[PDB]
């Protein structure tokens, strides 16, 4: 709510200040470059897919024009970057499962889990709570439609709350976001495991500033964005935004 | 790995393919060769730079001084930087802060393969030019040269990708992998400058992460 060294964003919702790792990178590129921006909020939706075939949330802001730069959880999918060009993924991400600490590895063996396909033992693993309308909800429903169909009974409506389920025991896991889990395992406290593989991510994908179809700076930009490559200066941005405890 | 990739894609939007190696044996970097003005590209990205092949399909890392006039796509596989050692019972280096990786010495033989993009990297590293000198009086010729004094303990250490170097450790055994994924980076596709296949391959890169 409307702190320095954070961006005014204003939320245009149908004047708070916005600070993080995207928005420092965000920051150090326009510095590089001397490009003046505002910083568009999207508040219809988080991402948007192609609702009805038409793109809601950040897709529906940016593929129709009503926005030009994007940046945040943009998976990069053949789905998504046909219409919007998508830059160099500057972090990586893919698809990884949130599980409970050390009590009860199992004989899970991912996505390709023989239980995930034959689920008819007494307590097959199922009930993952997927958001509704998230990348990792279209990737599982285009890889595997009859397993998301089997087990579509859940709670699908937060993130947080799917942990506090998980924390509870209510959800056996909950498969989302390789970065996103990863960082809240590392966070959350009672050392909340990573899933059957430490390592272990499916589908893997990056996270990349979605310019406009056809952008000119698009080139530019990625040049600059691994000119901090060149000099490893987002390793303690990355080091903050991603180290944990347990 | 990279003619399954080939072969997948000359499959996907039927393109007909003529395989051949390189030469010189190197990736190439901006090298002011002898009898020259400037720094020419050499290796690999030289001759496509040349125009001798449509597009270069190998285990390339991502980096900007080729990207300024070589188009990449969506990155193949994701990878990092750690050294293979020989590191057996029967500390050389316990991290990227390991002071014998900050001092410079004899004891230890760091070492690169020649014209490569870790080279280069190496070499605009900033605060390790006591690196980059030992690169340029240590370089080994190739990968395997270096694996194999590094098996036979001829090399300490042998600075290289995280992907290769893991398998390399893994598939030969008698040695250890050390350091982090400190440079985190992506094996991906190169082509001449506006190549309009690439955007395709970039799409094909996806449908591989989907398949």
């Amino acid at each position: 709510p409307a702190i320095r060294d954070s961006v005014p964003c204003r939320s245009q919702l149908n004047k708070r200040c916005c600070k993080g790792f995207c928005i420092d990178i965000l920051k150090r590129l326009a510095h590089t470059i001397g490009f003046s921006y505002d910083l568009y909020l999207v508040t219809n939706g988080k991402h948007g897919k192609k609702i009805d075939g038409v793109w809601n949330g950040m897709i529906g802001e940016v593929f129709y024009q009503r926005a030009d730069m994007a940046i945040g959880s943009l998976t990069i999918n053949e789905e998504r970057s046909e219409i919007v060009d998508f830059s160099v993924p500057f972090v990586e991400t893919g698809i990884s499962v949130m599980v409970a600490r050390s009590n009860g590895v199992d004989t899970v063996s991912g996505l390709s889990d023989r239980k995930f396909q034959r689920p008819q033992e007494q307590y097959p693993p199922l009930k993952f709570g997927t958001v509704p309308n998230g990348s990792t909800e279209k990737n599982i429903r285009s890889n595997y439609p009859d397993m998301h169909s089997y087990m579509v009974r859940y709670n699908q409506p937060r993130v947080e709350e799917a942990l506090t389920q998980l924390k509870a025991g209510k959800l056996d896991a909950f498969i989302y976001d390789a970065a996103v889990l990863n960082y809240m395992a590392r966070k959350d406290e009672g050392c909340k495991l990573v899933t059957i593989g430490s390592g272990k991510v499916f589908a893997t994908t990056g996270y990349g500033i979605a310019l406009h179809k056809g952008s000119r700076w698009k080139r530019p930009i990625d040049l600059a964005l691994l000119q901090f490559l060149g000099d490893d200066e987002i390793e303690m941005l990355e080091r903050l935004w991603l180290s944990g405890i347990c | 790995f990279c003619i399954d990739l080939l072969i997948k894609l000359a499959r996907t939007m039927n393109f007909t393919y003529e395989v051949h190696l390189v030469a010189d044996g190197k990736f190439g970097t901006q090298e002011r060769v002898n009898n020259s003005n400037k720094k020419e590209w050499n290796g690999m990205m030289g001759e496509l730079l040349s125009g001798q092949a449509d597009m270069i399909v190998a285990p390339l890392t991502i980096n900007n001084e080729r990207a300024q006039y070589i188009e990449f796509s969506k990155p193949f596989k994701y990878q990092g930087l750690t050294i293979l050692v020989k590191k057996e019972i029967p500390e050389r280096i316990t991290g990227i802060n390991d002071p014998r990786l900050r001092n410079p010495s004899d004891k230890f033989i760091y070492a690169t393969v020649k014209q490569s993009s870790v080279d280069i990297y190496f070499r605009r590293q900033v605060c390790l030019s006591t690196m980059y000198r030992h690169m340029e009086k240590h370089n080994y010729e190739s990968a395997a040269e270096a694996i194999q004094a590094v098996r036979d303990n001829k090399l300490h250490a042998f600075i290289w990708d995280s992907a290769v170097l893991e398998f390399e450790a893994s598939q030969k055994c008698d040695l250890v992998t050390t350091g982090e994924l400190f440079f985190r980076s992506g094996f991906g596709i190169g082509m001449r400058k506006d190549s309009p296949w690439k955007q395709n391959v970039s799409l094909s890169i996806l449908k591989s992460h989907e398949n």
